[PDB]
């Protein structure tokens, strides 16, 4: 709107392996809109109001308002900020995580971002800090501002659970989460810059290869999307996404399962989203067959967590499902 | 109670717990 040209160019988008189409963006007036959300496909709605008194959030505001908690802040030499669950590294300590947790007050993060880019650095940061009690008391008045009355009916709706979490996302320009899948049903407000979106179905599973459910990278994908290993991950050839970028005032559902690569434009500057985790539908009372392919994502889920628990060690989950399926299944 | 057992969902999500 008033002319100032295009908000962004392909030139800022990272280069990958696989073809995409389109994400729809709709009018959450639309009933397209309406329809994708109530079948759990991805859509971009344009004109929620979700989160209308955070659009005025820059790093300014937020220092000044959002209080003296701790904050959560990643730090790394890439730009890839591989998500691990620092609980599950006792079962693989020939892990080592190449993002680090250091948790600081908002000020100390600015200030530290402030560093970096007078210093020309390489470092990398994103903070990524669920909201809670300790904002102060303008950001309190702007949480109570957002629209739940849309997303309250949102989750009645579809018989989602409660609430869980607001995570706030700051990241400097060309920060990438990789791709993984959540166990939750995710609306994702973007409120400063640009994040670049890839979204796959939960039915190519096949094609993304996560770890190893007791791994630190627990559904998080094992492919380098920038240097992605045939030989290991041969399906990965076969992967197709589905694309779009997320601006100030956009609201991006997320289905549960549903894999996502997410990106901060590169040269866009810092990007600030906050999303907003339910938890999903109990499981229905009759099953229908065929399972939808989340149902066998749960299903494989909870295989690979029990044998982990028989066997008294997850190291063992591995040899025996090969044993199991070595000349009898494959 | 088995079929159930296997088809239930988590709830993890890319947020460290304390
Ligand atoms: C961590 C995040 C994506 C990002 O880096 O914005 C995500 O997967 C989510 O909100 O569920
Ligand atoms: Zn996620």
């Amino acid at each position: 709107a008033g002319a100032l040209g295009p908000a962004w160019d392909e030139s800022q988008l990272r280069s990958y392996s696989f073809p995409t189409r389109p994400i729809p963006r709709l009018s959450q007036s639309d009933p397209r809109a309406e329809e994708l959300i109530e079948n759990e496909e991805p859509v971009v709605l344009t004109d929620t109001n979700l989160v209308y008194p955070a659009l005025k959030w820059d790093l300014e505001y937020l220092q000044e308002n959002i209080g003296n908690g701790d904050f959560s802040v990643y730090s790394a030499s890439t730009h890839k900020f591989l998500y691990y669950d620092e609980k599950k590294m006792a079962n693989f300590q020939n892990f080592k995580p190449r993002s680090n947790r250091e948790e600081m007050k908002f000020h100390e993060f600015v200030e530290k971002l402030q560093d970096i880019q007078q210093r020309g650095g390489e470092e990398r940061l994103y903070l990524q800090q669920t909201l809670n009690d300790t904002v102060g008391r303008k950001i309190v008045m702007d949480f109570l501002g957002f629209n739940w009355n849309w997303i309250n009916k949102q989750q009645g709706k579809r018989g989602w659970g409660q609430l869980t979490s607001n995570l706030l996302l700051i990241g400097m320009e060309g920060n990438v989460t990789p791709a993984h899948y959540d166990e939750q049903q995710n609306f994702f407000a973007q409120i400063k810059g640009y994040k670049r979106c890839i979204l796959f179905p939960p039915d190519q599973f096949e094609c993304l290869y996560p770890y190893p459910v007791h791994h630190p990278c627990d559904r998080q994908s094992q492919v380098d999307f920038d240097n992605p290993d045939y030989e290991r991950f041969p399906n990965f050839q076969n992967v197709v996404g589905y694309e779009t970028v997320v601006g100030p005032g956009d609201v991006l559902y997320i289905p549960m399962y549903w894999w996502h690569h997410i990106e901060s434009l590169l040269n866009g500057g810092i990007t600030i989203t906050v999303n907003f985790w339910y938890k999903g539908a109990p499981t229905p009372k009759r099953i229908e067959y065929p399972l939808k392919a989340h149902q066998k994502v749960a299903i494989m889920r909870n295989i690979e967590k029990m044998l982990g628990e028989a066997l008294g060690n997850p190291q063992e989950v591995g040899p025996l499902l090969n044993t199991m399926i070595k000349g009898r299944y494959n | 109670e088995v079929v159930k057992l296997l088809l239930e969902a988590g709830a993890d999500v890319n947020a460290q717990d304390k």
